[PDB]
Order: C-alpha cells, then structure tokens, then sequence
C-alpha cells in the first residue's frame, strides 16, 4: 500500500511496454521545456538552448542502476540549486534499511527494461509511489542536473527526475531546507539546533543521531556572510546543503580530537583547513585509523574538527525515526494523530492573533492530553506531545511567484464549561480576552514548524495559520502524544443517528401536513419535494443555498422509497424530513460565522458531527466535487454530499453481510453502483 | 392547506443561535527562513558555465464545427 | 500531425496566470461555446457541474486542469457532441429515452434496457429527454468509472475488490 501518484501503476505501464517492444513517454511530465522550469529554466530563458532530453541508453551503451552500491559519491550536484534534497539523499545513503524503501533496489536496464523508473516519496503523512520515464536532460552530451560520480549510473538522476515530477518541474527544486528532503524520504521527526547556542554534549548528541540512523544535515547562513561570496576562503560554501556522514574521537600526538565528517553535495571542492584529506596532521593519527577514516579523495567529503564545525557552520538539521528527542536515554511509546486543513481566501484563511478580526475564523483542532500519559523528564510532570504544521504543494506555486507560507500556529485551554464536547468553536472575544497557553517556537516561512510541548492533562485548541490573512494554502498537522502503555481511531465509520419511522410515531398533525403536500396522487415526487425546499429556505435567510437542484431531489427519493413506488409516501417522506431538520441543525450550529454555508474546516466538523469517521483523504474528496473554487459548501451540495455518504456506507454493508474488508463487484454493476446509488 | 403546510414545515427548523476590544493585544513576530540552494552561486561553477552555454473561444468552437 | 501544437496555445490562452483551467473558468469556456451550437441545446453548464468534471480528470489533485487533464476532458467532448449530433435524429436538440441507447452504444457504454432506463431517470427530466450538459455530465462520470475500474482490475479477471476506503473514494466523484 502507498498512494499511486497520477494513478500510475508502475508494473502495470513497464509490462504493456515490454509486451509493446516499446519505450515509456510519461504523458504527465512530457520531455519538454515546461518539465525544466518557468522563469530561469523555462522555455524563453537562453540557458536552456541545447538541452535534450536523453535516454541513459541513448548516452552509453551499457547504463547501470545502481553499480557498486547506492552511495553518496553517487550523488553530485549540477545545474540547479537543489543541494538541500542532494544532501537529503546522500544522509539516506548511510541508512540501507530506508534508501531500500525510496529506491526500489532491483530495477535495471538489463532485465525488463522498458524506459520506466519507480520511486517512493513521503508526502504530508502519505507514501507516493512516483514512476518516471528514463530521459533525462542533458546538454553537451552530459547530465545536466544530479549525476554519479560513476558516470554510467543513473539511480540518483532519476530520483531527482521523480521528485521534480511531483513537484511540476526541475526549477521548483531550487531553494529549500535539507528536512524537507530528509522528511520525504523517512517520514521521521524533525530535531533542530542552532550551533551558536549548542547544547552540552552535541558531539554525543551528533554520535547517538548517525549510530541510530538519523539522517543529519548543517549549512552556513549566508544573509549574514560575505554578502556576493558564497564561497569561503577555505573552500566552504554558505547557503548551501550539506550532510553529515560520521563523527569519531582521535587520539592525536597524545590529545582528543573531536572530528566530524562532512560532504558537500557537489561531490567537489572540499573544506582546506585542518584535517582536511592533505593535511598533515593525519600522520598525526594511529595508521588503521588514519586508513579507515580518510582517503585523498576530491569527493565533496572531508573531516574538520568539531570546534572548526561549531565555529564555521550555523544550524544541524536532523531528522529521526521516532519522535523521541536525541537527548532522552529511554524510547517512548508514541501516538500519531493525522489532521488536515485548508486555508482559503474569503473563508478560513484568517492570519495569525496580530489579525484578530480574522484570526478566529482559522481552523481549529482538539488536543486532548490524558492523565494517564503523565511523565515527569526533565523533573517536569505533565503531557508530552509534538506538533508539526506543514503547508502542502508549495513548490507548484513558484510558477505564480509564490512560495512558502510565513507559519505557525498557538495553543489554548478549552473553558471547562466547554470539556468534553466536541463542535465547539472558539469565538473572537474568546481570542481578543485569553493568550495562548503555548506557541510554535516562531512564525516561519519553513514547510514545517515543528515543535516539542508538555503541558497539564486537558483539552486544547490549536490554532494553525500563516502570519498575514488571506493566504492559500493546505497543510496538514501531525500530533504526536507520548503514551503509557496501549496498543483511538484507525477505522473508517459511520456512526449515525437511526430513525423512527413506524406507524405508532407519525401523528395526525404530521399526517395532516403530508397529505398537503402530497395532493392529488398521496405521494410527494421529486418535483414536489423541490418546490416545497424552494418554498422552506425562501423564508430563511440562515440557510443559503443556490435554490435545491431537482437531481438532488432524485437522491432524496431514491434514499428512501422503499417500496418501489418512484415517489415518497408517508413514512418515507417522515424520515426524509428529520433526515432534513438534522441536516439544517448540523449546518447552522456548526456554521460559525454565520454566513450560511460551509467552509471546508466547518465541512471537517459537519461530516464528523453527522457520525462520520473519515481518514483526511476521504475529506479533501468531499470538498472537492460538493465545494465551489471558494471551496464553499451550500445546503443543497451539503444535503447531496451527506445523503450520497450514507448511501455509499450502507450499499458497501450489503454486499459484504459479513463484515470482512472487502466487496467483490464486476465492471456491470460496478458502474451501475457508482453511478446510479440506491439499486440493491 | 398547503401554504400552512409549508410554513409548519419552516417553523420545526427552528430559530438559530445566539463587542469587545482586545484586551490581551498578543502579538506574533515573523522570521525569515534560510532558503538552501537559493543562490545562483551555490552550484557548481562547471555547470554554471554549461547551463550559460480567433481568439479561444472561437478557435474551439471551430472543434465542435 | 500538430493539432498539438495549436492546442497548446490555445490552452495557455484560456488557463490564465496558474496554467490551469478551473471549474469556474471551465464553466465559463462551456458556456461561451455551446452559446454557438443553438443544436447542442442546454440549460447551461453550472459550478456543480463542472466542479464535478474537474473532480474526475483532476489527476494530480491540483482542484484544477492542467493542460493533459483539459485535452483529455476537450476531446471526449468533441467526440460526445459528434455522438449527440448523430443520434438527435429527431433534431430536437436533445437525446430523447428512444435516441439515449444508440448514442451511449457510440460512445463506448454497452448497457442494457434497464441500465438505460436507470440513466433517464436519473438525468432526463425532461419527459426522458437529455440537455447537452446532462449529457456530458454523464459520460464523463461513466468514462471516469470506467477507467477506475480497468485500472483496479490488473490481472483482468473483469472483477474488482474494494475495501470501505477506496470504494468512497471512488464513488463519491460520482
Ligand atoms: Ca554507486
Ligand atoms: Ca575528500
Ligand atoms: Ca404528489
Ligand atoms: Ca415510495
Ligand atoms: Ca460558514
Ligand atoms: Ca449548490
Ligand atoms: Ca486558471
Ligand atoms: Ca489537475
Ligand atoms: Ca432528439
Ligand atoms: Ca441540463
């Protein structure tokens, strides 16, 4: 299981292609100029003449995958500023175990090939299954971008291919944190420290990090060095990726040396002060020692002291495989919770607390910190958990001039009035008369602010938002809570309210009404049932809709004639109605800023307060095809998305009377199903 | 008869819901991140020097004939 | 062979300053086209609709149409509406339940009488007869579910097994 990107079946498109005596052409990232760039790389920039997009097998005759292992040498930097995910690929080298899961191993230009390639990517909580035809830009008759310093191995090169693919092209990849990449190919937690306020033992720390295979990256700043020198007299390079590869203590003519191992991610032009590959003081080291540590090697990768490191550099970047901290002795038990929003221009897109008028329409999301998950490190006793925001897709934006969000977002205590009672929405003046309880650590324009927190047991409210209001964007947040000793939510439900339609609980008022509104025939039809939804949301102006379509009406028969009349008799038109009141009741309470729709945050609350338990995907799908370009949601989209789910759930029970996983469906009734509801 | 009916319907809706100034004034300070890779200066000089060496309505239309 | 070429012009035209074509700018090119074809009659393409239509070729999960997701969605239009033109032999305007399986047939869908049946209920309101965006509307869900299931079916045995996730995620784009 992992999420097909583009709906590309990897297996399925390789094997067509082999029985076609063809090769792979990606129609979804076409070998063309709009795949290279936009604006520096795009097709009316000089920089780009000559390029040609190559098979492997069109520029040598016996290409390689991989050819004596999938190493960091394998990783050189070329024409695009993306040192920060080469970094990302070259720490992931160092870790088998992980590089086997983005780099599906086995494939080959010698066995099965077909010019098709696979990768896999997390992405925002996900794993992305991303295949890629094999040409890659050259010009000269060389690799224009990441390259081996193995001249016929291809692996790398077509790594960065998939991962400019997900993002609409190679110019989107300049520019970034080494996290980003290290995250998308680990999933893992991110743990930051700025080395002019290091912590006691980061030598130890950097150890437990690469022993643990923690994937680790530093960088120098560079707004605030050498302002039009990027490159130092020693040979180091500001604004810049690097990653981290060991860290051994030497004896050396009698004294401890602390050294760190670095590579620059051109696979070039190395550190040249003390303990670099030609300084002398490695005559200084044991022999085995100096012969397993160091090479005279122009590969990017060089030694320097940690005092050196701590001096030169500005920020270590790492990403770990749990969510325990790297200065904690023990593992703890750990729970993910997974949610997603959507800021949107007009709706939710509220800023943060400096922008109060707004701010309150932000999203909000439950915390809850049980007693039972009490620790006390650090001789503090309360709750530990992490939150991590991150904004989504933002690289497809830099075609539009935008790029990151400036974000963060603030914590605070639900009233116990309010506990234990989800829906609730925190109001304005309840944001203009209480502060945050906590914060992200800052407001960044980063993919992530990730952060670490203890607080008493309780329910909170974060607040996720960018900085300035009317900003788009999704994001989606992690929540990692420390557990004590358990094994709440995997499944997919829905839990909804029943209704009474028998006899015994219809009275003569409402008998009195139907007959009414039935008239001639005793049956109210789908046209009836849209005029009188016409004539009921006239007189209300808390319930806007774009009049009630007659195809939505049809649902709302079908849903409930249960005999097969066509047409909606008493009972049947009893339950459509309460169906209808609980519906409206939903919409309005839930609706807080009264403006008589949904926003797709108000949407989120609407499906879970109707009895729906769904995964974030389910979410997005929803608000796509029932929300506007504003993703808005009126009552008659609202009333058609809430009746087809329940539809849906109910004719998936049924058809599987046992409850395995599974239903089993021919492409006949497959379509009939999916297109036409309520048969069965 | 009917226009009753209509407005019984409406009335078992039912009726909706139901200023201040900032008191605590909270405010937020934005930073800039570090971008990695952002300067042009940042690759490679070796392949710096490589890579530096009807109107639409009518026209689809015209599709449908 | 550069019907390409122009169409990739064509479409820059139109996308706007994203590169995409949205379901509000999509409706609005609908629109504006069969306000020329008085045969191809409709009431007119609304939001609902073409959200719906974007939903469907939205393959990359943009919330829009790139430029390989509007040519894919523009040229079954283009063969739909040869379709509705042809089997309108009453020249109406429209598909009446007597022209519906001949022209589903055309297209590619092979139903049946009650499958067909099931259909003009569904979206002919009009005394069984279906508007042109009725029309597309429905073929292009019923296109949409036919790939999912081609695709869901790689051994071809011509059976599918969903679990409770992936059949709503198909189902509710319909
Ligand atoms: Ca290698
Ligand atoms: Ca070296
Ligand atoms: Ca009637
Ligand atoms: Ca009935
Ligand atoms: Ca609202
Ligand atoms: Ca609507
Ligand atoms: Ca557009
Ligand atoms: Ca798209
Ligand atoms: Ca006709
Ligand atoms: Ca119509």
């Amino acid at each position: 299981r992992a999420i097909k990107y583009l709906n590309q079946d990897y297996e399925t498109l390789r094997n067509e292609c082999l029985e076609a005596g063809a090769l792979f052409q990606d129609p979804s990232f076409p070998a063309l100029p709009s795949s290279l760039g936009f604006k520096e790389l795009g097709p009316y920039s000089s920089k780009t003449r000559g390029i040609e997009w190559k098979r492997p097998t069109e520029i040598c005759a016996d290409p390689q995958f991989i050819i004596g292992g999938a190493t960091r040498t394998d990783i050189c930097q070329g024409a695009l500023g993306d040192s920060w995910l080469l970094a990302a690929i070259a720490s992931l080298t160092l870790n088998e175990e992980i590089l086997a899961r983005v780099v599906p191993l086995d494939q080959s230009f010698q066995e099965n090939y077909a010019g098709i390639f696979h990768f896999q990517f997390w992405q925002y909580g996900e794993w992305v299954e991303v295949v890629v035809d094999d040409r890659l830009p050259t010009k000269d008759g060389e690799l224009l971008f990441v390259h081996s310093a193995e001249g016929s191995e291809f692996w790398s090169a077509l790594l960065e291919k998939a991962y400019a693919k997900i993002n609409g092209c190679y110019e989107a990849l300049s520019g970034g944190a080494t996290t980003e990449g290290f995250e998308d190919f680990t999933g893992g937690i991110a743990e930051w420290y700025e080395l002019r306020k290091p912590p006691p033992n980061l030598f130890k720390i950097i150890q437990k990090a690469l022993e643990k295979g923690s994937l680790l990256g530093c960088s120098i700043d560079i707004t605030s060095a050498a302002d039009s020198e990027a490159v130092t007299y020693q040979k180091l390079v500001k604004g810049h990726a690097y990653s981290v590869t060991g860290a051994e203590e030497v004896e050396s003519s009698g004294s401890l040396q602390k050294l760190i191992r670095i590579r620059n991610p051109w696979g070039q032009v190395e550190w040249t002060g003390k303990w670099n590959d030609n300084c002398p003081s490695w005559n200084t080291v044991d022999p085995e020692v100096r012969a397993n540590l160091t090479e005279r090697q122009e590969d990017g990768e060089f030694w320097m002291s940690f005092s050196d490191f701590l001096r030169h550099y500005s920020r270590l970047e790492i990403c770990n495989l749990t969510p325990d901290t790297l200065t904690c002795d023990s593992y703890k038990k750990w729970k993910l919770t997974k949610m997603d929003g959507n800021w949107r221009r007009g709706s939710t897109a509220g800023g943060c607390r400096n922008y109060p008028n707004t701010f309150w329409m932000n999203p909000q999301y439950l915390i809850k910190l049980e007693e039972e998950d009490e620790d006390d490190e650090d001789g503090e006793r309360g709750c530990t958990f992490l939150v991590g925001l991150i904004q989504k897709h933002r690289r497809r934006q830099r075609k539009m001039g935008e790029d990151m969000h400036t974000i963060g977002f603030g914590i605070y205590e639900v009233p116990e009035e309010l506990t234990g009672q989800t829906n609730i929405h925190l109001s304005k003046n309840f944001f203009l008369t209480t502060r945050a309880r906590e914060r992200s650590d800052t407001f960044i324009n980063l993919r992530e602010v990730l952060n670490r927190f203890k607080l008493p047991p309780g329910e909170y409210v974060l607040v996720p938002s960018t900085f300035e209001p009317h900003k788009n964007g999704d994001f989606c947040i992690r929540v990692f809570s420390e557990k004590k000793a358990d094994y709440v939510d995997d499944e997919i439900e829905a839990n909804i309210e029943e209704i009474e339609a028998n006899e015994e609980d219809i009275g003569d008022g409402f008998r009195r009404l139907f007959a009414q509104l039935a008239g001639e025939d005793a049956e109210i039809s789908a046209f009836e049932l849209q005029t009188i939804l016409r004539r009921v949301l006239a007189k209300r102006e808390d319930i806007k809709s774009d009049g009630f379509s007659i195809e939505t009406c049809k649902i709302m028969v079908d849903m409930l004639d249960e005999d097969g009349s066509g047409k909606l008799g008493l009972k049947e038109f009893y339950i459509l109605w309460t169906k209808i009141q609980k519906y409206q009741k939903i919409y309005r309470e839930i609706d807080v800023d009264r403006s008589g729709t949904m926003n797709s945050y108000e949407m989120r609350k609407a499906l879970e307060e109707a009895g729906f338990k769904l995964p974030c995907q389910l979410h997005q799908v929803i608000v796509a095809r029932f929300a506007d370009d504003e993703l808005i949601i009126d009552f008659d989209n609202f009333v058609r998305c809430l009746v087809r789910l329940e539809i849906l759930f109910k004719i998936f029970k049924q058809l599987d009377p046992e409850n395995t996983g599974t239903i089993q469906l021919d492409l006949i009734s497959w379509l009939s199903f999916s297109v036409l509801g309520k048969l069965a | 008869e009917l226009d009753d009916a209509l407005d019984e319907l409406s009335d078992s809706l039912g009726q909706r819901q139901p200023p201040l100034d900032d008191k605590v004034k909270e405010k937020i300070k934005a930073e800039h991140s570090e971008k990695l890779g952002e300067r042009d200066d940042t690759i490679p000089p070796e392949y710096r020097h490589l890579l530096d060496n009807q109107d639409p309505i009518d026209a689809l239309s015209e599709d449908l004939d | 062979s550069e019907e390409e070429r122009q169409f990739r012009k064509l479409f820059v035209q139109l996308a706007g300053d994203d590169m995409e074509v949205s379901a509000t700018e999509l409706m609005n090119i609908l629109n504006k086209v069969v306000t020329r074809h008085p045969d191809l009659k409709t009431d007119g393409f609304g939001i609902d609709t073409c959200r719906s239509m974007v939903a469907v070729m939205d393959s990359d999960t943009t919330g829009k149409l790139g430029f390989e997701e509007f040519k894919y969605l523009w040229n079954n239009i283009k063969k739909w509406q040869g379709i509705y033109k042809r089997f309108d032999t009453d020249r109406s305007g429209t598909i009446g339940s007597n022209e519906l399986p001949g022209a589903f047939e055309a297209a590619g869908f092979h139903l049946n009488q009650h499958i067909y049946s099931m259909i003009i209920r569904r979206y002919s309101d009009e005394t069984g007869n279906m508007d042109f965006d009725n029309f597309i509307s429905c073929l292009v869900r019923l296109d949409a579910m036919f790939r999912a299931f081609r695709s869901l079916d790689k051994n071809g045995t011509g059976q599918i097994q969903v679990n409770i996730q992936e059949w709503l995620q198909l189902t509710m784009y319909s």
